[PDB]
């Protein structure tokens, strides 16, 4: 319990099966997984206490945190990745899923809206019927790269009178942000208001993605034939800028760095080309990765997933660290017993040339996990030293 | 949990007709959510199922060793070669209106275990129960009735 | 243990399908494709259901009472 | 342990009626209710024949939670046009659908031999 | 009640970018020199290729909850191949006359120059956009 | 042929002799 | 693997030969030649870490033997063959493996930590931990009713006797956004 | 089964190997910034058998 | 004739390879899940354990038990005993059958569907015969005995649903598909080159007409027409998987109907 | 791409 | 099997003992340690 | 560990899993665990008949 909101109070809701549910947004506060996580529940047992719970320490009060003046909970998950989905140009839905996602937001005013499309097929906007979510007089303006008012990428949000005009609602509008769409509704209409919110926005999204559907696959890691052909190159080329380094500092031309040893400023550069290396060939493959990508689906709502993430499943893992510097020499001037004594090369002191959908080499996959080793330690180290520094 | 460090709990159990489908008939007997891939990068979980898929279609048992002269692309040819979509995918349809969900999920065989924490061994609630000798507080422990 | 009465995941009975698996691939010196072709096990659900069954009560039966 | 009867999913409880009939505030001319020990197979079924019927504004359903059986059901129709009317009909529309299904699948067999 | 704009327009450029079901349109106005148009449009529905010629109208009819049009014949002024609806929210001044306004239909945008429909064209909700040929 | 080089899939003939002889727990029976 | 320049024929070779590798595998369908034949024939050496610092050790026999005088774009890149003072070849890499990870299936495509994990569960997992369960009285006992062998094992599995002992079933799995659940 | 384990009064129980430094060898190190020694030569000198 | 149409592609006494023409997607869904779910069987429901000496737990037999296939042709003759009137169960309501087996053999010996006798009076219905369906005419193989290894034990079989337990399951996987050639646009295929070479082509595609690249697209356009096929288990013959399929979907339409009605009589 | 354990039927057709 | 392939390295500290040492290639198993306190104190054999 | 911190009664645990149809401020409590914590609420006219059910 790091946390004013490790504790909060929550309405109860006598349900079946041995576990306690939660919903989904209050997953973030709490730091909760169902990776098979348990939580305590504590029942006061006065009128006073009770008083207590309910109007000092109630989720909808805990919604926007002191911590970072911003809120601490905002959609997630399914419902981050489907709300993006939802709010495309492209997506249109016909009457009667309309009826059954309007018929879902228990508030609804019993008002069917009139289609962005009339005449050719009565036809409702993702962005239209997500509105019915969003309350009125709630009014929010962002502005993206180059979002003009004629929004031409979606870019940015613009949400007036508690209707979407433009732009995808992805993390930045819905999420847990300094400008949220939560933390003006919370701040706008109140902390009740806000927390209906949250389930209604939850009960459209997740109904539609119910339908939609989402996946991902070894497909979604798998990078065009040409566009693989221009990685292998480019950490081939990456390669010899390396060798070239090598050969120059083993003929005695390489003048050292100020305040640094030819070693030390050897050494920089090598690694500095190999990182160099390594995001170029991801940012290949991430540029390649169509729309349709699924990976990219989720990095693109901030569901799950990064740049780095696509950069080493699909082109190009990367150089492998331990203690700041590239796999050192273990045993008398080499890494390993398969190779020969002072080998400077990339492959020699732990560059992972290849992928995870490619597979590493047996040398690749030691080096890996030597610097995989030095994180779960310094991950053990940390929660700690950290546990100590919270308490004083 | 899967043998790629992907464990989990479940959520809901739903009945055949529930579930989504394979136009085959073929359903899901395990719901895992596509969020928990990217941030893992738990490649092997997927090339477990493309290769168990063509496993079972081919009466094999694939060969999921470590340093391989195996690939995906590999795979995926022999898949194909069994009438499926290269990669795994499926196109499905919704359980509760039968219509075509607009996504192809990637559906497949994977070995899952069945770990040692069932939720009814750990669940657990007191009020008022044995108290310390000493200390006059709550016990500690499921066993002891504790607090 | 002993081969499932019935498929997991579609219902179909699998349980007749043991011994009948067991004498193609023996006697009729077939491979475990076409065997369990042979006996109609058409979805991978259902090939997964007896190919992947380990006979265990086998060697259980070996213990004495 | 804490799991729920199984035939509770189909048989009614104590003073449990298969029909709640409550009616819309929001709306004019609108009802909601509440199918009891039901699921889709019913609700999407009835919903849809409902939409087939020009005299119905509006027609959803949804199942509110997993747990349990019930689903809830929105009918909203034209003025003069009782929802109660709409759902009678689409349930008779349904039947006399499916009877004819019935009666053309018999014929179909009844000409395979086999 | 009745139209606020009507003019034909000739189409420039058709474009996709990253959408399957969507174009943006660009046309310069037949009649008026001072008229330019941009609009999202449902080339699913409605397909539009460069060097169509289109007549597009904006009218303030034909709160109130959609009626499905099951309702046999009605006054809908559907004399139009492809009917929109959405909500004005920018009133540009580009220049003296030249004056933009823009156009929402559920996140499918629209910015319309001109300078004459000054007496027509309101920071109003209620806008039909109506399309033909 | 008799006196063929080795490929590696033959690596695990002799892996295959290995335990086949030593057994998975041999360190703890051996000390 | 032992590796000498030894025959006069062509390059530097790996004692071990077609013949043994067969001679073995006679032994092999009995149920002569054992792997104390392969240690007294001396085709096969002991090395610890200190002497590991003397040594040259090449990976794969055949990918690491002869020498250059299209390639498959979806394999992974492999380095060199270009030491000509190989005196020892790896039996198989994936031998630098232990029991738990050696369960691990494609564990080359994965990230390290996640194999970490992997490790760490299938000692928290359930199936068969002996045929003789019934007539043990021990403190307390999981078997699974219907274990299945894997659909994809390793190599390194047939010693492990996973297929025999399993832990776990070949659930039908969708890697899906259904219900929100 | 494969053995391996002993056992006492009826449970199964494992001797878990134990790392150790080897004996009889010789070792330099260096020693820390302010130690009024610069380097130490160490052997843990003990009977094997 | 009149209404939705059905033509039978191919029948066995396993399987029904049928179109379904005429439909709304809704019905066509909603008969599948009736089919899986809610059609009426005969399951072993009660197993009551007289003597076990074999390799296998009580229970875990107790399991296999309910997933044999039993005679459920005259299943509406037969009352649920939830709602019959005895103590328990009775002959309007249940067949009892006792499996009896003993490792008389040297060899392994066998127990299996076909060793289940009926010991309840049928009243002449067709009911509670196990579905053998194997060329050796042995049925499902229960379990397997040593020597001193006997299995006595009486099995209560009742009326019941698959909403209950899988077991009442008359129906294996139900196929289920329509517009092959995608021109509802009701799936965006997935692809890295071209959708159409990499998505493999339906088997149905020859019972409909490609769209050409010429013509528009169809947004009038409604899903009729389901390339379907019905697997019976065994307990029901597939002719009726699919009729009582109908049936059960019927009468639970016109239970709503007498519901309605009992309401408006206050 | 799958293992091969038909080498019993191969050992002895060869040997 | 596991189990009787365990090794425990007797320590006490957060240092060096606990990476995966280049000489450990083939000896000790560089995916299989604890998380925690005896994250790579407790090794296991190849 | 007996001041700062106390083990204490009315208090319970298990697993949690998320649920899409509960409300952002509720928790779902599974039956057993409602059926053993208990609120001491004073019998007063307004509640006299209620808790006289709960009682019976
Ligand atoms: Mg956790
Ligand atoms: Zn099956
Ligand atoms: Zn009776």
């Amino acid at each position: 319990s790091l946390h004013k909101m490790s504790m909060m109070a929550h309405r109860v809701k006598v349900i079946p099966y041995s576990t306690f549910r939660l919903n989904l947004s209050v997953t973030s506060p709490y730091n909760a997984d169902f990776d098979g996580d348990e939580m305590n529940l504590h029942v006061p047992q006065s009128e006073e206490t009770r008083a207590e719970l309910s109007q000092l320490c109630a989720v909808p009060l805990q919604i926007v945190s002191p911590q970072s003046n911003k809120p601490c909970m905002g959609i997630v998950q399914d419902t981050l990745c489907g709300i993006r989905k939802l709010t495309l140009r492209d997506t249109f839905i016909e009457l009667d899923q309309v009826l059954n996602m309007l018929y879902w937001v228990p508030d609804w005013d019993g008002v069917i809206p009139t289609p962005a499309i009339i005449k050719p097929k009565p036809l409702w906007s993702g962005k239209q019927i997500l509105s019915v979510a969003i309350p009125n007089g709630i009014h929010l303006q962002r502005f993206d790269e180059g979002t003009t008012l004629l929004s031409p990428k979606d870019n940015g949000m613009l949400i007036i009178d508690g209707q979407i005009i433009f732009g995808v609602v992805e993390k930045k509008t819905v999420g847990s942000s300094n400008g949220g769409l939560i933390h003006v509704v919370t701040r706008e209409k109140g902390p009740q208001v806000c927390a209906k919110l949250f389930g209604n926005i939850q009960k459209v999204v997740n109904f539609w993605l119910l339908h939609n559907g989402f996946s991902t696959g070894i497909g979604d890691t798998i990078a065009d034939g040409p566009t693989m052909r221009e990685i292998t190159e480019t950490i081939a080329e990456a390669k010899k800028k390396v060798l070239d380094v090598t050969k120059e500092a083993q003929a005695n031309l390489l003048t050292a760095k100020h305040g640094m040893t030819l070693r030390e400023s050897f050494e920089d550069n090598v690694v500095r080309f190999l990182n160099e290396a390594r995001d170029k060939a991801g940012r290949l493959a991430e540029v390649n990765l169509k729309d349709l990508n699924n990976v990219k689906q989720m990095v693109m709502a901030g569901s799950k997933g990064s740049f780095i993430n696509i950069a080493q499943m699909s082109a190009c893992v990367g150089q492998q660290s331990v203690e700041g510097k590239r796999i050192a020499f273990g045993f008398v001037d080499r890494t390993l017993p398969h190779f020969s004594k002072d080998d400077y090369s990339p492959e020699s002191k732990g560059f992972v040339e290849n992928s995870y959908l490619r597979g590493l080499t047996p040398q690749e996959f030691f080096f890996h996990a030597m610097g995989g080793r030095e994180g779960l330690i310094d991950t053990a180290v940390k929660t700690a030293e950290t546990g100590y520094i919270q308490r004083r | 949990a899967s043998r790629h460090g992907q464990k989990g709990t479940i959520g809901i159990t739903y009945r055949r007709e529930d579930m989504p489908f394979t136009a085959e008939g073929i359903v899901p007997d395990l719901i895992i959510n596509p969020h928990a891939i990217p941030s893992r990068m738990t490649v092997a979980h997927l090339i477990e199922c493309l290769l168990s898929k063509v496993a079972a279609l081919s009466g094999n048992e694939g060969d999921a060793s470590p340093f391989t002269d195996i690939t995906v692309e590999g795979i995926s040819k022999l898949l194909r070669e069994h009438g499926y979509q290269s990669r795994g995918f499926e196109v499905m349809y919704n359980g509760h209106t039968g219509k075509k969900l607009m996504a192809q999920i990637f559906f497949g065989p994977t070995y899952y275990q069945r770990l040692r924490h069932m939720v009814d061994d750990k669940i657990h609630a007191r009020a008022r129960g044995p108290m310390q000798v000493l200390t006059r507080q709550p016990v500690e422990g499921r066993s002891r009735d504790g607090g | 243990m002993i081969v499932p009465v019935r498929c997991f995941s579609c219902g179909k009975v699998v349980g007749d399908k043991w011994e009948s698996y067991l004498n193609l691939l023996q006697e009729d010196e077939l491979d475990e494709g076409t065997a369990l072709s042979r006996l109609g096990l058409k979805r991978y659900c259902c090939r997964r259901m007896i190919l992947t069954h380990v006979d265990l009560i086998e060697k259980f039966l070996r213990y004495n009472p | 342990m804490n799991a729920p009867d199984r035939f509770e999913l189909f048989l009614l409880g104590e003073g449990e009626s298969k029909l709640k009939i409550d009616p819309d505030t929001k709306a004019p001319n609108a009802v909601v209710i509440t199918f009891e020990k039901e699921d889709h197979t019913l609700g999407n079924l009835i919903r849809a024949e409902l939409l087939n019927d020009r005299k119905v504004l509006f027609a959803a359903y949804k199942v509110e939670h997993p747990f349990f059986a019930r689903f809830k059901l929105r009918i909203q129709t034209t003025e003069g046009y009782d929802p109660k009317d709409a759902l009678k009909n689409a349930c008779n529309s349904i039947i006399n659908k499916l009877g004819a299904l019935k009666t053309n699948f018999e014929t179909e067999w009844n000409l395979q031999t086999l | 009640s009745n139209t606020l704009f009507d003019d034909i327009f000739q189409v420039s450029e058709v474009d996709p970018g990253r959408y399957n079901k969507v174009c943006r349109i660009e046309a310069a106005s037949t009649t008026q020199d001072q008229c330019k148009l941009t609009l999202d449009i449902n080339v699913e529905l409605f397909p539009v290729a460069a060097q169509d010629s289109l007549t597009v109208t904006i009218a303030s009819s034909l709160t109130r909850s959609w009626r499905p049009p099951q309702a046999g014949d009605r006054s809908l002024a559907d004399d139009y191949d492809y009917v929109m609806y959405g909500t004005a929210y920018k009133f540009e001044e580009v220049s003296k006359d030249l004056i933009a306004v823009y156009y929402s239909f559920g996140g499918l945008l629209m910015r319309l120059e001109g300078n004459y429909r000054n007496l027509n064209n309101l920071k109003q909700e209620n806008a039909y956009l109506l399309i033909r040929r | 042929d008799e006196s063929a080089p080795i490929t590696a899939e033959d690596s695990w003939a002799v892996i295959s002799a290995f335990f086949r002889e030593k057994g998975l727990v041999s360190q703890q029976l051996d000390s | 693997f032992i590796v000498e320049d030894d025959e006069s024929l062509g390059h530097k070779e790996l004692k071990v030969r077609k013949g043994h590798i067969a001679k073995l595998m006679a032994t092999e369908y009995q149920d002569e030649y054992t792997w104390s034949s392969l240690l007294n024939e001396g085709l096969v050496e002991y090395i610890d870490a200190e002497e590991e610092e003397s040594i040259l050790i090449a990976m794969q026999p055949e990918d690491l033997e002869p020498a250059e005088a299209d390639v498959d774009p979806a394999k992974r890149i492999r380095v060199s063959h270009h030491a000509t003072t190989f005196t020892h070849c790896e039996i198989h890499p994936s031998m630098i493996l232990g029991v738990a990870a050696s369960i691990i299936p494609f564990p080359d495509h994965n990230q390290s930590p996640r194999n970490t994990y992997q490790s760490a569960m299938g000692k928290q997992a359930m199936g068969v931990f002996l045929t003789n369960y019934n007539v043990r009285m021990d403190t307390m006992a999981n078997i699974l009713y219907y274990p299945q062998k894997p659909l994809g094992t390793t190599r390194a599995m047939e010693y492990l006797k996973f297929r025999e002992l399993p832990a776990g079933q070949n659930a039908i799995v969708a890697i899906a956004c259904y219900s929100g659940y | 089964d494969m053995g391996g384990y002993f056992i006492i009064n009826g449970s199964e129980k494992v001797l878990i190997a134990q790392e150790r430094s080897a004996g009889n060898i010789v070792q330099v190190f260096k020693k820390a910034a302010p130690s009024p020694i610069s380097h130490v030569a160490e052997i843990r000198s003990a009977l094997e058998k | 004739e009149e209404g939705p149409q059905v033509k039978i592609r191919e029948a066995s006494k396993d399987n029904v390879d049928f179109i379904l023409s005429n439909v709304d997607l809704a019905m066509a869904n909603s008969l599948r899940r009736v089919m899986i779910a809610e059609i009426p069987t005969l399951a072993i429901d009660s197993v009551e354990v007289e003597t076990n000496t074999t390799v296998l737990a009580d229970e875990f037999i107790a399991h296999r038990l309910g997933l044999i296939p039993l005679q459920s042709m005259d299943i509406e003759q037969l009352e649920y005993s939830r709602d019959c009137f005895c103590e328990d169960h009775c002959d309007k309501c249940s067949v009892v059958l006792t499996l009896q087996a003993f490792g008389e053999s040297e060899s392994t010996t066998n127990v299996y569907s076909k060793d289940l006798v009926i010991v309840s009076n049928l009243m002449g219905r067709n009911i509670g015969h196990p579905i053998i369906q194997d060329k050796e005419g042995n049925g499902v193989l229960i379990c397997k005995l040593r020597k001193g290894q006997e299995l006595k034990l009486t099995c209560v079989a009742k009326k019941g649903i698959a909403k209950e337990h899988a077991k009442w399951g008359p129906a294996a996987a139900i196929e289920f598909e329509y517009d092959p050639w995608n021109k509802l646009k009701h799936t965006d295929y997935w692809y890295e080159q071209d959708s159409a070479k990499e998505w493999p082509q339906s088997k149905n595609c020859e019972y409909e007409d490609p769209p050409n690249e010429g013509d528009p697209f169809d947004y009038k356009a409604q899903a009729d027409t389901f390339y379907m096929n019905v697997e019976s288990v065994g307990s029901i013959p597939v002719d009726q998987v699919v009729v009582r399929g109908i049936d059960t979907l019927q009468k639970k339409v016109a239970s709503i109907l007498l519901a309605l009605t009992q309401m408006d009589q206050d | 791409f799958i293992k091969r354990d038909r080498m019993r039927r191969n050992f002895l057709r060869m040997r | 099997l596991s189990h009787l392939r365990r090794t425990n390295t007797p320590i006490g500290k957060l240092a060096k003992p606990r990476q995966l040492h280049n000489t450990h290639w083939g000896l000790v198993c560089p995916a299989e340690t604890p998380e925690g306190q005896a994250c790579g104190l407790v090794k296991n054999l190849s | 560990g007996n001041l700062m911190g106390k083990r204490v009664d009315f208090s319970a645990r298990t697993v949690i899993s998320g649920d899409p149809n509960l409300e952002l401020d509720q928790v779902g409590v599974p039956k057993s665990i409602a059926k053993t914590l208990t609120y001491p609420e004073v019998v007063t006219p307004y509640n006299i008949d209620r808790l006289t059910q709960l009682v019976r």
